[PDB]
């Protein structure tokens, strides 16, 4: 997070840290949505023009955490990945639409102050939240700055931009399967999500039941909080069968 | 980052 | 939706206590609840 401001403690008990087990390292953000699943955009899985490509063994999850780098002693919770689903028609070739990823964990993991799943939307919510102009909220320990890393989780609100708008903004060809959020350079106001930050959730508080809901899934931007430019995200409402469907089929 | 106790995983 | 309890914040919804900046998203959807 570019701009941003430290998290309060308990204020994203869905947030996971992604972390490599040897180099021991931060891979990308995720959101825990169950007691057995995780969310995370399939790019920090599988981005094969970059040689990436990690398995279940290459992995670790890291649950109820506040710090970056320390062991938080008797808060956070690790689990052991027990299968990986991408989306079969994620588009790694050209523009990264369906940039999204289940992970099934070994063992359910226990709720606490410190760890909570987020709720998924349903078609009345998506339609009246996600809409140009109202805010979203985006979490992470990624990059401070374009061009270092945060000691404590960052946070930052951030506006949905009209869909014209953010097709001006890039030479990319934008899908229904995403959505754009920032700050015009009029608005001055600014931040964004950066390196690092990937994969976690852009999340919504209804005012309706006054729950929070995950609509996004931090997916690519060009730069970190470069003006005339936005970040982008996977739309989670429109991809929300295929993950009913993988639950359905392989768990719960 | 501090290495994570044989006891955790 | 997305799970159960699913949500609401130990922390703050269970509590009744709002986060710091909450109120900035909420005045956004002309204002919430």
């Amino acid at each position: 997070i570019v701009e941003g401001s430290d998290a309060e403690i308990g204020m994203s008990p869905w947030q996971v840290m992604l972390f490599r087990k040897s180099p021991q390292e931060l891979l990308c953000g995720a959101s825990l949505i169950s007691d057995r699943w995780v969310l995370t955009a399939a790019h920090c899985l599988l981005y094969p023009p970059w040689d990436k490509n990690f398995t279940e063994n290459d992995l670790l999850v890291r649950i109820g955490k506040h710090s970056r780098t320390r062991y938080e002693r008797n808060i956070e919770k690790i689990s052991m990945l027990e299968k990986i689903y991408i989306h079969p028609r994620y588009n790694w070739r050209e523009n990264l639409d369906r940039d999204i990823a289940l992970m099934k964990l070994k063992k359910p993991v226990a709720f606490s102050d410190y760890i909570h799943p987020v709720c998924l939307p349903d078609r009345e919510t998506a339609a009246s939240l996600l809409q140009a102009g109202y805010k979203g909220r985006v979490t992470g320990w990624g990059n401070l700055k374009e061009t270092g890393q945060p000691s404590v989780l960052q946070v930052v609100n951030l506006p949905i931009v009209e869909r014209p708008v953010c097709k001006d903004s890039t030479r990319i060809r934008i899908t229904d399967n995403m959505f754009c959020a920032g700050y015009k350079p009029d608005e001055g106001k600014r931040g964004d999500a950066c390196e690092g930050d990937s994969g976690g959730p852009f999340v919504m508080k209804s005012p309706f039941n006054n729950r929070w809901y995950q609509m996004g899934i931090v997916s690519w931007g060009e730069g970190c909080d470069r003006d005339g430019k936005y970040g982008f995200y996977t739309h989670v409402f429109r991809l929300k069968k295929w993950i009913q469907k993988v639950i359905d089929q392989f768990g719960e | 980052y501090e290495p994570i106790p044989e006891e955790a995983a | 939706s997305g799970e159960a309890d699913c949500g609401l914040r130990p922390l703050f919804e269970k509590k009744s206590l709002e986060d710091k900046t909450e109120r900035e998203l909420l005045e956004s959807y002309i204002d919430g609840r």
